[PDB]
Order: C-alpha cells, then structure tokens, then sequence
C-alpha cells in the first residue's frame, strides 16, 4: 500500500533509551527471530547515524516472541494514535458476559511504514560481556508494540470486521494495541462459536486470565469491617484509623459513637462493650462501603494511577484512581512475589482496557531492580504499562482486607 | 589507504547550517607546519583543494618532537547530528573464555583510512592562512574521517564491523575484540596455525583500505588491557602499589580509594569506608587529612590482602557460577563468584545505604540483586547464591514484610556473621503490659519541642525538647516510653512515619536517635506498636496531645 505519513512534529525528540541487559537465551531467541525479519524484509540493519533506541525483550508457552518497549515513542507520538487517528472505546463492552481477547498483532507486519519515521523504531540487540558492539536495527513495517500501528491499521482493520458486525450486531468489538477484544452477552458455546467465526474472517487476510473475560461479573472489592462478638480497645481503635481514613473517600462515614467508646486512658487488651448507636453506625457504615463511591467519575483527560498493596499469602489488593483516594474501581488478585505482582499487573491493566480504553501507571511496592531483572520472565501480554516504584505506606495496607 | 566501503550520511542537527567560523592569523612557522603536512595528506587522497564558492570554515592550529595538525570542530560537532553511542559497555576478564595464543594488531591512521559522506565533506572546508593574511589562503576540505569530529568514532567502529563480518563467519573459532583503533585477537590455535590465520585478517583487511603492523612487530603474553593483566589461562588486575606516606593528602586518599576499588575486583575482602569517611568535608585537594585509627586499622588489612598475588580464573559455559556473599562489617558486603571451589572468577564489594535506616535482611537483598544484575552482563546468567541466612530467617522476613522481595536459587552457608533480624514487633497486644500513648509538638517557629506520654496505669513524663521538628518528637516520645517501661510493652502513636521506620524492623541507621530506639527495641522481650488518628478525641491520645500542646 502506500504508507500513512506520521509526525512526532514539535521540539519532542524521539526516544534514546538504554537496553536493559539480557539472559544468554533471550538474546539467542532475539537474534533467531530477528534473522528471519530481516529476510521477510520487516527489519532492517541501520548505522550508527541512528542516534534513537528503543528496549526490547523476548518472553514465552513454548516458542519465544519479540516484545518491544514503545514506552518512549508511545509518549512521543501521543497526538498522532490519539487525536490526529483516534480509536473510540465503547463503553457497552464492559457491561458485556463474556469478553475474549485475540492478538491481531501479525496484520501490522503487511502494512509498511513511513519511511521518514522508521529511524524512530531503532532497537539494538545485545551480546554478552558486551564482546560484540551489538546489532542494530529498525522496523520497515508497522510495529507490534508503537500505539500508532493501530491508528493506522483502522481503516483496514474496519473492513475486514464489517461483514462480522453486520452479522452480529450485539457484538462488541474493540481494538488495542496488537488486541482485539470481542464482546457478547452470549451464551459460551455461542460466544466461543462466534469467537472461531470471527477467526476464519481474520484467517482471509492474514491471521493469571484463564480463557474468556466476565466483565459483568467485575464487582469492586469492599472496604471490610470486622464482625465482632467481642471488641478490645486496639480493635475499637484499628476500627475507628479504618473508618477515619474511609471517610476521606466516602461521603456519609460516621465515627463520633464509637470514640466515645474510647473514653479515658485505658489497657489495649481491655475489653469494651458494643454500644447502642455504636452498633448502629457500625452496620450504617458497613452498608456505605459495599455500594462504590458517590462523586467520583472517570476523566478521560488526566492520568489513570493504579496502586498495589502486598496482602501476604499470595494476596494482594489494588486501587484504580486518578485523583488520590478518589477510587474508581478497587480489587484483589490472588508461586514468588515478583510472578504474583506481574499478573495483577497483568489482570489490572486488562481491566483497566476494558473500562476505559486506557492502561494505568502502576505504583509498584518492590525495588526497582528487583522488577526490572525478573519482570520479563512471567510477562505475557504485548503491552506494558508504566510503572513506577514506590514503598507501602503500611497503614493503606491494613485498611484494604 | 581508503576503504573502498560504503558511506554513512550524515547531517546536522535540524534547524542548523554549518560552521563558518574565522581562521585566525597564524605564525610562519605554524603556516609553514600546516602546508607540508597539507600537501601530503592530499597527496594521499585525505583532503582535495577546493574554491571560495564553499561557504564553510573551520579553524586549523599546529603544535609540537615535529608537527601536528590540530583542527577545532568545536562548532561542527556543535552543530553535527547525534549518534548512537559506540560501545555500550566493556568486557570483563571474568566474562572471557580462556585462550591458548592471542594477538593485538593496531590499525594505522584509523579514520584518515575510512571515507566521509561526500554530502558531508563540504562542512569540513578548513583554510591555511597566508603570511599576515595579506592574501587568500589555501582552501581544503576532508574526504575521510576527521580527527576530533563528533561522528568519527561511531563511523569507524560501524565501518570496521561491517569489514569483519564476514571474516568471523568464515571463521567460527577465531575471536575478535573491537576497541577502538585496536584488534584484540585471540584462539586455542597452536602458534603457528594462529599465525597464520592473523594473516589472513591482515590481508582481509588491507583489501579494505586498513593497514596494520608487520608480522613480527606484536606482543607476547601478559597482556595488559584496560586494566587487567590478562594471561592465557588467568587474568588480574595491573599491579597496585599502595604507597607508603607520612603525610595523606585528600588527592591520595582519593586515588587510593581508586586503586583499592579497582583492586577489589579479584582480592577479596578489600574494605574502604573508613577511609572514605576520611573524605567528608569539602577540604582542599592537598590538605592533609590525618588518619584515624579505624582508617590506619583498615590501610593495613587491606595491604595483608595485597602482599601476595591473587589471580582470576575465565568463564566456562559448560559449568554454573556459584555466588557467594559475607558480611564484614556494618554496612559492608563482600562477594567471590566461582565455578569450581574457590577458584574465582571474580571478587567484589557492596556498602550501600538505601534511605535513611535498613537492616541486615534487606541489606543482603540488594546485594544479591546487585550481584544478579552484574552475573547478566558479564554471563548472561545468573548464579546460585550461597547466603548467609537461615532459610527461616529469610522466610520469616518476607511473608511478614510488605514489599515484594524475591531471589533466585539459594542456599544457607554457615559463614558467621549471620543474617538475622535482632527483634521482631508483636502481632497482637501484650496483656499485663503497660500501654504508652505518646505524643509530640513542635513550635514550627520557636522550634522548642514537648515529647512525652500518659499511661494506662497512670504515669506521665513530659520533657522539653529544643531546636526540633515534629518528627523529632513523635520520636523522642517512643524513644521515651521505651525507657521509662518494662520488657514487655504497648505503645500507641499517631505519626505514620514513626510507625514506618519502626514497623520495617531496623537494625541500622543515620539518626542517631532511631539508633537509640534500635537499642532499647533488642533490650524488651516484647513490644507491640499501634497507630490512631491525631486529633479524633481518642481516648488517651488526646489526653498526652493536651500534656504536650504548650509551646
Ligand atoms: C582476544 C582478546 C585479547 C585481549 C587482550 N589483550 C582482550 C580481549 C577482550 C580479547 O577478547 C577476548 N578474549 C577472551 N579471552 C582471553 C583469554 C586469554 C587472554 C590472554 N592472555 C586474553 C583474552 N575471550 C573473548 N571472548 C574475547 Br572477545
């Protein structure tokens, strides 16, 4: 075809970052699969006057696949895939039974790209012991990875799903990244018959989650208040931090009652008993935090933020907010940390499509190095969302289950 | 010669024209250097004559020995595109393989020999200046790479991988290293059939415009590379003298510090923070800085190390690397990394505090992490460890601990000191202990402080605290309520930030105070630590708030 001209356009330069350093065997894979991109004419070899770089990685079940971080350019070229190109999320797709997720990823590899933007896509592979300089190379054709290479691909990719729709008009059908995701209020059989149908249209013309997605099954996780037959000063306490803190979020939490249960200077261990407006508030309270938030809504203009806090025992709870404590959707996922994190990472950032058609950046409660040696050994989805590391505030851990 | 190879564009930076800086008025002398080595150069086809019509100007110098030409590409390179840097690290002897014969050939007038764009060589005019500048000088301009341009190196590193590609694909066993104007090559060949096959790069790479020394002008083992003493079969560092002085400069302690950094890469054990220490103060460069006795004590261990030789063996990728760690001090980590039983491959030291306070379990985490990063690059695998900690120790510590911590395969090893963590927090309130609710103020503008407690058997101290800040105090008060009570005690708070530090098990600090509070924390045989709103009328907050708001 001919190619769609691009632009980065103001006094935003593209991306130099440095390679992270990679396993023997990742590298191999790296270069096995990059030989053969080359041959198929995706790739090419550049030259050292290709001053931009970009950091990729290989990950896994049995073969091994190229992922790229466009992390950078992704930033670079926002006005381009956002709103010079933009793909509308629909809303309905969350409200939808049964939600699958399919990589269309290898359509991008037919379409080329614009020659005076492929300087941008340059990527090294590494040697070890840095004893080689390296090999250099960019993309000629659109990129698995670059938030543009969908912008691109809509034109194509709307006719090739055109007849599908019209034959299905209750299905919901979304696209992002290297993604399709397809949506029905079906039945499964039916849904995941209509899931092969919707292959074979995409086979003419080249093509932590357990299986399906269940979105109308995605209830927010509630702020838990203990049932008690019998109540200490520190629980009474631990309760009245617990509720205080939800207050500041929740419109209509009330405390007063129960400090007045804390009335002197008194023994942790002694016991207090349950008052009759006490108890009152209690189940008032309990009954707030179940239902979401009054007065919080999702602004499609600031930045989506997700937190993750270490429950223990293979738990762990999150927050999706933008404005702090302001939660939007609040969750739970539960062999080593670092694997757990990267599938709540992977579970969070799906949902978070879903719903509002973006990723969040995550506030990850683990040392920077630790993650950026081990991320990409369980990782598995095509994208990768933006991170950044931060410690737990002990208390917000306690005060989520 | 020149490279028959294809060019590498090249271009300035965007909205940029190139250089048409003035040519200053050289001496005769100097003009008189600049024409002899002028004409030959051009004789050899580096440099063609050209008109006034080329706008462009850059200025040309000579220094003495006999003469040199130095150009100033200071405003081209300025205004010259960027490029991808050259090498994006350097080898370590413990990544080698080891070898039976070796040779490092040099590449003669490296970047004279390898071609410039032809659309780039109109920015490198440059211009001999006639005598007073009466008269129009000489205009010349580069058909090869420049010396002192932004783009040469890169240029020439990417001309001379593509020049050996081939060569290595015919030649699977033969190794070569790159570096700079430098070949470094080596092979288990015999010392003839080596030879031979150097021979055959020699000519390689004459039949791409690059000329190297003759067949008897190159060296015999030890090497000596970038620091190394590099033998067929082992490797360690240059020689390392550590000087005998009277008097110590800030200038010999740094480069002390330097050389016995350097040093740790193969002798174990080497420490150098108390000498460090000697380091902080910004002091003149040769002001004296008298020793310590733990800096003396410290200088002496480390030359016991030095006395006698310490080799390192290469890399075999056959067989595992086995890390193994020790604790030589407080804040001191030091590592050796083998394949087979204490034959090292390398050696190595940590000490680094991250924030403010830690302790020994978390320490050790940064190590191994420290540690695995490094065995990617050098091995492009990571070790097994052989840890200090009781597995139980470590397990206690993570399960409880709210950031995610992991390591790859370990095992204990019994190498004292141990890993451990010095006190544990209770879980649940202690009955038949005492309850401290502690509290502090501090005038924000008088910066006097109040800490103090009230408890549930009755007793309250409230002492005066001066020049301090808010954290300061919430504390002092712990630090309070520790002293004043028995082994077993509660103690409620309404500073996060106390709880923090306090939760996360330190063992070590840079305050001087949460070092106090470490002591008195190892002393009790239970303590419990709570947390409630300020200001929410609780009983008993409120009444210590009350005790410790006048100021
Ligand atoms: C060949 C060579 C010589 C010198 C230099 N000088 C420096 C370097 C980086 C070299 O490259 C390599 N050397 C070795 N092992 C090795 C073994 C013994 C000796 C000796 N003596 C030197 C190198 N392995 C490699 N893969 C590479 Br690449």
């Amino acid at each position: 075809i001919e190619t769609v001209p691009v632009k980065l356009k103001p006094g935003m330069d593209g991306p130099k970052v440095k390679q992270w350093p990679l396993t023997e065997e990742k590298i191999k894979a790296l270069v096995e699969i990059c030989t053969e991109m080359e041959k198929e004419g995706k790739i090419s070899k550049i030259g050292p006057e290709n001053p931009y770089n970009t950091p990729v990685f290989a990950i896994k079940s049995t073969k091994w696949r190229k992922l790229v971080d466009f992390r950078e350019l992704n930033k670079r070229t926002q006005d381009f895939w956002e709103v010079q190109l933009g793909i509308p999320h629909p809303a309905g797709l969350k409200k939808k039974k049964s939600v699958t997720v399919l990589d269309v990823g290898d359509a991008y590899f037919s379409v080329p790209l614009d020659e005076d933007f492929r300087k941008y896509t340059a990527f090294t592979i590494p040697s070890i012991n840095n004893e080689t300089p390296g090999i250099r190379y960019q993309y000629n054709v659109l990129p698995q990875g670059w938030k543009g290479s969908p912008a691109i691909f809509q034109s194509s990719m709307t006719k090739i799903l055109e007849p599908f729709r019209k034959q299905n008009p209750d299905i919901v059908i979304y696209q992002y990244m290297d993604d399709l995701y397809v949506g029905s209020d079906l039945e499964i059989g039916q849904h995941r018959t209509k899931i092969e149908e919707l292959r074979q249209h995409l086979l003419r013309w080249g093509l932590w989650m357990g299986y399906e997605l269940h979105p109308d099954k995605w209830t927010v996780q509630p702020i838990v208040l203990p049932e008690k037959d019998s109540w200490t000063v520190n629980d009474i306490q631990k309760l009245v931090g617990k509720l205080n803190w939800a207050s500041q979020i929740y419109p209509g939490i009330k405390v007063r009652q129960l400090c007045k249960l804390l009335r002197g200077t008194k023994a942790l261990t002694e016991v207090i008993p349950l008052t009759e407006e006490a108890e009152l508030e209690l189940a008032e309270n309990r009954e707030i935090l179940k239902e979401p938030v009054h007065g919080v809504y999702y602004d499609p203009s600031k930045d989506l933020i997700a937190e993750i806090q270490k429950q223990g025992q293979g738990q762990w709870t999150y927050q999706i907010y933008q404005e702090p404590f302001k939660n939007l959707k609040t969750g739970k996922y539960a062999t080593n940390d670092v694997k757990q994190l990267t599938e709540a990472v992977q579970k969070i950032t799906t949902e978070s499509i879903v719903i509002w058609g973006k990723t969040p950046k995550f506030k990850l409660p683990i040392q920077k190095e630790t993650w950026e040696t081990w991320w990409t050994e369980y990782w598995q989805a095509t994208w990768i969302p933006e991170w950044e590391f931060v410690n737990t505030p002990p208390l917000v851990k306690l005060w989520y289950q | 010669p020149i490279s028959p190879i294809e060019t590498v564009p090249v271009k300035l930076k965007p909205g940029m024209d190139g250089p048409k800086v003035k040519q200053w008025p050289l001496t005769e002398e100097k003009i008189k250097a600049l024409v002899e080595i002028c004409t030959e150069m051009e004789k050899e086809g580096k440099i063609s004559k050209i008109g006034p019509e080329n706008p462009y100007n850059t200025p040309v110098f000579a220094i003495k020995t006999k003469w040199r030409k130095l150009v100033d590409f200071r405003e081209l390179n300025k205004r010259t595109q960027d490029f991808w840097e050259v090498q994006l690290g350097i080898p370590h002897p413990a990544g080698l393989k080891k070898k039976k014969s070796v040779t490092v050939l040099d590449v003669g007038d490296a970047y004279f020999s390898v071609p410039l764009d032809e659309d780039f060589r109109k920015y490198t005019a440059f211009t001999i200046p006639s005598i007073n500048n009466e008269t129009p000088g000489i205009r010349y301009q580069y058909n090869v790479l420049p010396q002192g341009w932004k783009g040469s190196p890169a240029i020439f590193q990417s001309s001379m991988t593509k020049i050996l590609e081939p060569f290595r694909k015919q030649n699977p066993d033969i190794v070569i290293y790159q570096y700079m104007d430098d070949l470094y090559v080596g092979s288990d060949l015999e010392i003839g059939q080596h030879r031979t096959k150097i021979e055959e790069l020699r000519q390689h790479l004459l039949r791409w415009g690059l000329t190297t020394p003759d067949k008897k002008h190159q060296k015999e083992p030890p090497f000596l590379w970038m620091g190394y003493e590099l033998h067929p079969d082992k490797w360690t560092v240059q020689p390392i003298v550590l000087p005998e002085k009277d008097s110590w400069t800030v200038n010999d302690i740094q480069k002390l510090v330097g050389k016995l950094n350097w040093a740790s890469q193969i002798y174990p054990g080497i420490k150098v923070r108390q000498l460090c220490k000697l380091l902080r103060g910004t002091k003149a460069l040769t002001e004296v800085i008298p020793l310590t006795e733990e800096a003396e004590l410290e200088l002496a261990e480390n030359r016991e190390i030095l006395k006698e030789p310490v080799h390192g063996v290469y890399y075999d990728p056959s067989k595992d690397l086995i890390a193994e760690i020790q604790k030589q001090g407080q804040g001191q980590w030091t590592y050796q990394i083998y394949q087979e039983p204490f034959k090292n491959l390398k050696t190595g030291k940590y000490a680094r505090m991250r924030g403010a306070h830690t302790n020994d379990v978390k320490q050790l985490t940064e190590a191994v992490q420290k540690i695995t990063t490094e065995s990617i690059v050098i091995w492009g695998k990571t070790p097994k460890f052989k840890l200090p900690i009781q597995k139980e120790t470590w397990e206690t510590w993570w399960t409880e601990y709210w950031q995610a911590t992991w390591i790859p395969e370990w095992e204990f090893v019994n190498t004292p000191p141990l890993v451990k963590l010095w006190y544990q927090l209770e879980k649940e309130p202690i009955v038949g202990a005492e309850t401290f609710y502690v509290d502090g103020a501090a005038n924000r503008e008088t910066k006097l402080g109040k800490a103090g407690y009230v408890t549930n058997r009755g007793r309250q101290k409230v002492v005066t605290l001066t020049d301090t800040t808010n954290q300061k105090t919430e504390l002092q008060a712990i630090y309070l309520a520790l002293q004043d009570s028995g082994l077993e005690v509660n103690i409620v708070t309404d500073s996060q930030y106390a709880l923090g530090i306090i939760q996360a098990q330190p063992d070590q600090s840079e305050s001087e105070l949460v070092n106090q509070i470490i002591e008195q924390l190892i002393k009790k045989e239970k303590v419990y630590l709570a947390w409630v709103p300020a200001h929410k009328g609780i009983g008993g907050n409120e009444q210590v708030d009350k005790l410790v708001s006048a100021g």
